């Protein structure tokens, strides 16, 4: 067969937006991890993004390309002071670190890592690829 | 795969969302005779149907 | 002077059924549109828009 | 439990008729 | 003798379909589950799968939460009652997000904005027990003998 999906990847073909005009501030982002914007330029236009961390707001999920970024490694990263895609709105795979799949439409809570520990909502989609544990999250733009 | 092991035909039309099939049974009789007989045994024949989506 | 419009929606299955089963869909939507026109023209004249003044 | 069907013995006339919608 | 002209309009809508144009979303990966949905009433969802990807529905229920409103087709809905229904067992086009002509039993106009209530059956209703998120678009009409409502469904 076939493996299921791929984290960073999205969902389905619903409404969706991606802000393609971000850039990666301090350090590197795994794709398919929540980010949130440092400093956001009046004049400019350009998002500075970073690794979530204790204590903030979230903003998007980092999504894959294979041209953005390349990496020697399995597992796509998104390098420091490199052009990054960030994914507003849609359904989209996440990371996890739950083992029991939560109530469809419960309201999802963020580690400190960017991960999603026991507002977004839960979509439905719970599976499992290389002990990794994806889970389909639902973005709102507020 | 199923598309392999099991038989592949073509026969339905894109735009049919349900089709139907039937298949026919016979019921019948003979009997030694003689001449100027009258009563002779008669058959028939019967059908049955079923659908798919 | 005014402008006026609308819209109709129609899908690749209906498309199909109505090309097989020999009546369209699409051009009685189409009709229907043009009707709707007319007939708001007719409203307008004979009964106005108080918010348009 | 017959030969027949009554789909096969069945006819639709050519000629549809239509609501009227005067224009005005 | 004089020549005479006549003259008569259209309906405006007709239940469960799409009001217009504005940004929308169906969900076609559903399936009809226990039962029959009349196009124009809500639905709730009972079991969405996790590797699958359907997601199982049926008529609204007390102590539910809706999901979306069931829309018209052509081609998806088979017609029994003299109307057209989703029959079980069957995909069912399911709208999320958008403007839609609802079913509905109340007597009154609602306002533009206030949150609508629904009833048990899964139609709107000034005094229902079910609350919901979604608001009112403005629209109150009437087929024969048959009344309808605008309704503006936001994403779940």
């Amino acid at each position: 067969d076939m493996a299921i999906a791929l984290p960073g990847m999205v969902a389905d073909t619903s409404k969706y937006n991606i802000d393609g005009a971000c850039v990666v501030n301090e350090g590197d982002v795994l794709v398919g991890a929540a980010v949130q914007v440092v400093q956001a330029q009046a004049v400019d236009g350009h998002k500075l993004v970073k690794a979530l961390t204790t204590g903030t707001t979230p903003y998007g999920v980092a999504i894959r390309s294979h041209w953005q970024t390349v990496n020697a490694q399995n597992q796509m990263i998104y390098e420091d002071g490199g052009a990054i895609n960030v994914m507003t709105s849609g359904r989209v795979w996440m990371l996890s670190k739950s083992t029991e799949a939560p109530t469809f439409g419960s309201a999802v809570k963020l580690d400190v890592d960017g991960q999603e520990k026991s507002t977004w909502t839960y979509a439905g989609g719970w599976t499992k690829y290389k002990d990794i544990q994806l889970v389909e999250v639902q973005l709102h733009q507020l | 795969s199923a598309l392999r092991v099991f038989p592949v035909t073509t026969e339905l039309s894109p735009t049919d969302k349900t089709f139907e099939y039937m298949t026919f049974d016979k019921v019948g009789t003979a009997q030694i005779i003689a001449d100027y007989t009258d009563d002779l045994p008669l058959v028939d024949a019967l059908g049955t149907s079923e659908f798919g989506k | 002077v005014f402008r006026l419009g609308n819209a109709y929606l129609i899908s690749i299955d209906e498309i199909k059924a109505g090309q097989a089963t020999g009546r369209p869909l699409s051009t009685r939507k189409a009709s229907a549109c043009q009707l709707a026109h007319d007939q708001l023209v007719n409203r307008l004249v004979f009964k106005g828009s108080a918010p348009h003044k | 439990m017959g030969i027949w069907t009554a789909q096969e013995l069945h006819r639709i006339k050519s000629q549809s008729y239509e609501e009227d919608y005067p224009v005005g």
